[PDB]
């Protein structure tokens, strides 16, 4: 019950934000390719 | 430091936003030859490329400063890709125009609150203060 | 002498073009150094979010047996 | 305490945080035995004059 | 590269010489391919210099280490 | 292996002492020195050894 | 008994692999700064 | 005196004309472009590795609850 509340929602909170740094490099290195290069 | 609140009570209530910038004497060595005079009359203006053109002229008083606890900042205190220009005079024969740019400032305003930035026009390091109340290539070339 | 005028313009065109080549390469170098610093700060600035939320997961998981 | 400037060729060098930009660090010989191929290759491939 | 000191006087044919070095087959990896003759010959001579220097440092490393207690203990009989 | 590349000259330009700081020209304040990097100092050669 | 060896050691391995990307991006971007720039 | 004026102009012509040459090369930009793609491939590799480990840890968490 409460184990399903904790150890799934918090892993989803981990994964949905561990995708963010990948998306951030996807944004910023392509920003370098278009902007200063 | 007093110049910031002076502006915010007299000119900051006439102009919306301000970025408070401190210039080392080594950066001052670019414009002025063989002179170190105090920089009261220095006129900062904005100038933005490729859309429209306008300048707004204002004095921020500069005084030499010992107030940084860091030894390195010992010295004078006064759409990104565009220009600001400081026109500096005294009673004698000395007129200089200095060009500050953006993306040193918006990145630099990130946290004595101080951070080092680089000049594009006349490359040296400048230092930006942040107060607790707070198409590339064609852009320089036109002038 | 009218013939030397052209020569003066040719040498001047060479110098004015070289000034732009040198200025453009120097400004590209300095601004690219600045943006490598920027992407460094960017990846650190969301690695902070990663570690704050990891510590949130562990700090609330220590309260799991106080919420069962 | 005085402000230094380091003129290495044409470039100037002021701040401490830009230290491994212009200055390179070379460790002791037993440690540097990882990198020696590149250490020869830059001696041949790379451009020293700039 | 603009001005270099002239090349020091050396005897040649150290590659095709009578003595046979274990480094020699790895040296066979380099080929002229693009380069003219004299450039490639002096470049490969420099590469052989690099190989022999690596061999000298490796043998010095193996030389310096020392002698074990166990071998001198066996050296009784 | 860790043999460095060609010798160079590097100019260190610093401000003078604060007792001697007074000048109209800020560029006059700096005193400057060129350090030889990776190089040695030597006596006069013979002509046979030249 | 079991889950403390499960839900702590595996999380420790995950964090010790999370730190590798941060340190690698430090090393790679400084290498880009030094070697080609 | 015109003699020293001309001599200063002549030596001046020598050094001042010597100051003219400048150099630039293209290949540095292309190598600089290649290195970014290499580092992007490397970051994607480590990201997918740690994603597979993160997906595996949840499976271990479901698997070892059986032992109690």
């Amino acid at each position: 019950s409460q184990a399903s509340r904790v150890l799934s929602r918090f892993v989803s909170q981990l994964r949905r934000k561990l995708e963010r740094s990948t998306h951030r490099l996807i944004a910023d290195l392509e920003r370098l390719k278009f902007l200063y290069l | 430091m007093d110049v910031h609140i002076d502006n915010q009570v007299l000119s900051g209530l006439g102009t919306p936003l301000l970025v408070h910038l401190f210039v080392p004497d080594t950066v001052m060595a670019e414009l002025c030859p063989n002179r170190v005079p105090n920089c009261e009359g220095a006129w900062c203006q904005t100038l933005f490329s490729d859309r429209t053109g306008l300048t707004r002229v204002c004095r921020v008083f500069a005084a030499r400063g010992m107030l940084p606890g860091r030894p390195s900042h010992r010295g004078t205190f006064t759409n990104p890709f565009h220009v600001a220009a400081l026109r500096f005079y005294d009673e004698g024969g000395l007129v200089g125009e200095l060009q500050i740019y953006y993306l040193s400032l918006f990145e630099g305003a990130k946290r004595a609150l101080v951070r080092g930035i680089a000049h594009i026009f006349s490359p040296h390091a400048l230092y930006v203060v942040t107060y607790p109340e707070l198409s590339i290539l064609g852009a320089p070339e036109r002038e | 002498s009218p013939e030397a005028l052209e020569l003066a313009e040719r040498e001047a065109e060479r110098a004015r073009s070289e000034r732009w080549d040198r200025c453009a390469q120097v400004l590209k170098n300095r601004l690219l150094r600045v943006e490598l610093d920027g992407i460094m700060r960017d990846h650190l600035a969301r690695a902070e979010e990663i570690r704050q939320d990891l510590d949130a997961v562990v700090a609330f998981s220590d309260g799991l047996e106080s919420m069962q | 305490d005085r402000a230094p400037q380091i003129i290495i060729g044409n470039e100037v060098y002021a701040d401490t945080l830009a230290a491994p930009q212009f200055i390179e660090r070379v460790g002791n010989m037993d440690e540097m035995a990882a990198q020696f191929v590149a250490l020869y290759g830059y001696r041949v491939n790379g451009d020293h004059d700039h | 590269m603009a001005r270099r000191l002239p090349k020091p006087t050396l005897q040649g044919r150290l590659e095709a010489d009578f003595p046979d070095s274990p480094l020699l087959p790895k040296f066979q990896e380099l080929n002229q391919n693009n380069l003219p003759n004299d450039v490639f010959r002096e470049a490969q001579r420099s590469y052989l210099v690099f190989l022999t220097s690596q061999f000298c440092y490796e043998e010095y490393v193996q030389r310096t280490f020392g002698v074990p207690r166990r071998q001198r203990a066996i050296d009784k009989r | 292996m860790t043999c460095p590349t060609f010798t160079r000259a590097v100019r260190v330009s610093v401000d003078n002492d604060v007792t001697q700081q007074l000048a109209p020209n800020p560029a006059d304040k700096r005193t400057e020195q060129t350090v030889l990097v990776n190089g040695l100092v030597a006596f006069a050669f013979s002509e046979r050894t030249r």
